[PDB]
């Protein structure tokens, strides 16, 4: 619509690129955190100095010259900040939205870094990494299907039941693997997705999708075995189960 | 925009204990994926240079 | 190596890092608020952009965009509303380390160098349309969090019983053709609250 739409989009894409670059910088910071943590663990365990770790974390946020290369400008962020301020004053709506978003993100580097570091998941086994990847794929597929369930609430029944059966079969093994996988699923909020599967509006009698609910419930029973934390988290949603059945 | 090219996630949330190094540098951070980046860039290396 | 020990140490380091950097986060947010307070200082004095920032054009654009983006970017609207709330809020100390980080960041970016101050900030925001922004969102918000943030921002606008802000609020109420809905909105909540009280009593 704008007479200079080409230039509008040019700087929109430029900000797109810069946000991607900030994401890569955040990834590098997270990797640095994990590397220093591993170094501390190995040196201590072939106590740990929390003060030195905190000093390194404080330094890497641009406070010292040791993190200058991370900074994306030669003016110490002044050029980037001025660019964002100028863009926020531009007529185009999405350009101003992006400029404001980057401006807010640039003054919240530390909180975002700690949030992401908490979101980081550590696995010592490569087979555990593959298990995490397959669980993530299954959870994403089930979440997408639940989000758009009006189609099946033929081709969307077999896949759902197979995913549920695979998750249930892989959910429980021994006792240590059970706890490990319970914690893993807890981090990815799988319980929320599988609870969203129970709120779908369904007819009184189907005889086919019922088996799905015959499995979705089962997993929740295995998600609480010997895990008071899972019981507590699912207790906040206890009003869902207060239905005749 | 073709089948060989695929989108990438800038931030990775799954990490492996043994793969994590004691210390990390920007050069090493690039180097981990540099093999894939180089073997895929040869097709578009000239366009890469022209764009820069 | 022990997986349990590694996980416990990871949790411990996460907690230590989170605890250490909280005042730093507060200082960074305060630096954001200060930058919004004086956008012109960043720009060159002779540049026309500096004049526009001094005139308040940047804040007017920010408020207009906040009103426009509420429909799509609710999170951004909440963020900007909290930012204005902090702007009106008095300066706060975040510890020696937080104070030092605040000074360093302000010097790096803002290189260029009281109830009365609160009233001045309130009148400036009213001139920029902050009162209009809160009223418009409240009468046109379907999100509870946005309504709460707008009500808080309006409260801060009227904090201290500023006569000018009250007059602007009243004038907007008379002039606005949606004011009825505004009242309705509040009224509706009131009714619900009453019922909720009667539900718990």
């Amino acid at each position: 619509e704008n007479e200079d739409i080409v230039v509008m989009e040019t700087k929109l894409k430029i900000l797109e690129i810069l946000q991607f670059i900030l994401n890569v910088r955040l990834d590098y910071r997270i990797s640095y955190l994990l590397s220093v943590f591993k170094k501390e663990f190995v040196e201590v365990f072939p106590n740990m100095n929390l003060d030195r770790i905190g000093e390194q974390a404080e330094a890497m946020f641009g406070v010292g010259k040791t993190s200058s290369m991370l900074e994306v400008d030669d003016e110490g962020g002044r050029m980037f900040l001025r660019v964002l301020i100028h863009l926020t004053m531009h007529d185009y709506a999405p350009l101003v939205s992006g400029a404001l978003q980057l401006l807010f993100k640039h003054f919240s580097q530390r909180q975002e870094a700690m949030h992401t570091f908490k979101q980081v998941q550590l696995l010592i086994s490569a087979q555990d990494v593959e298990n995490y990847k397959v669980i993530k794929s299954e959870l994403d597929r089930l979440r997408t299907m639940v989000e758009k369930s009006e189609l099946w609430v033929s081709e969307n029944y077999q896949i759902v039941k197979g995913i549920l059966e695979r998750l249930n079969k892989m959910c429980g093994v021994g006792e240590q693997m059970r706890k490990k996988q319970q914690r893993l699923l807890k981090n990815m909020d799988a319980h929320k997705v599988m609870l969203d599967l129970l709120q779908i509006p369904y007819d009184k009698g189907d005889a086919k999708m019922m088996e799905i609910l015959r499995y979705t419930h089962q997993f929740l029973q295995k998600f609480c075995a010997g895990n008071p934390g899972n019981q507590a988290l699912l207790h906040k949603h206890l009003h869902l189960f207060l239905t005749p059945g | 925009d073709r089948d060989p090219q695929e989108l990438v996630t800038p931030v990775k949330f799954a990490r492996l204990w043994t793969e994590i190094p004691t210390a990390i540098t920007i050069k090493d951070y690039d180097s981990n994926l540099n093999a894939s980046r180089d073997d895929k860039k040869n097709k578009f290396a000239n366009t890469m240079e022209f764009v820069e | 190596w022990d997986y349990k020990n590694i996980i416990e140490k990871l949790q411990d380091i996460i907690t230590a890092l989170e605890e250490r950097l909280k005042p730093l986060v507060q200082a960074e947010l305060s630096v954001l608020v200060d930058v919004l307070h004086w956008p012109e200082l960043l720009f060159l004095e002779g540049s026309e952009a500096y004049q526009r920032c001094e005139s308040g054009g940047f804040l007017s654009k920010l408020i207009q965009h906040t009103k426009d983006l509420m429909e799509s970017e609710e999170k951004l609207c909440i963020k900007v509303l909290r930012t204005l709330q902090q702007m009106l809020l008095k300066k706060t100390k975040y510890g020696d380390r937080g104070n030092q980080l605040r000074k360093m960041l302000l010097q790096n970016y803002l290189q260029n160098r009281d109830w009365s101050a609160i009233a001045a900030t309130q009148c400036r925001l009213d001139k920029e349309g902050a009162t209009k922004l809160v009223c418009d969102l409240i009468t046109s918000t379907k999100n509870e969090k946005i309504f709460q943030e707008s009500i808080g921002l309006a409260i801060h606008l009227l904090d201290g019983g500023n006569t000018e802000i009250q007059k602007s609020f009243h004038n907007l109420m008379m002039s606005d053709k949606k004011s009825e809905r505004f009242f309705k909105v509040l009224h509706d909540r009131m009714k619900r609250a009453q019922q909720e009280t009667k539900s718990t009593v």
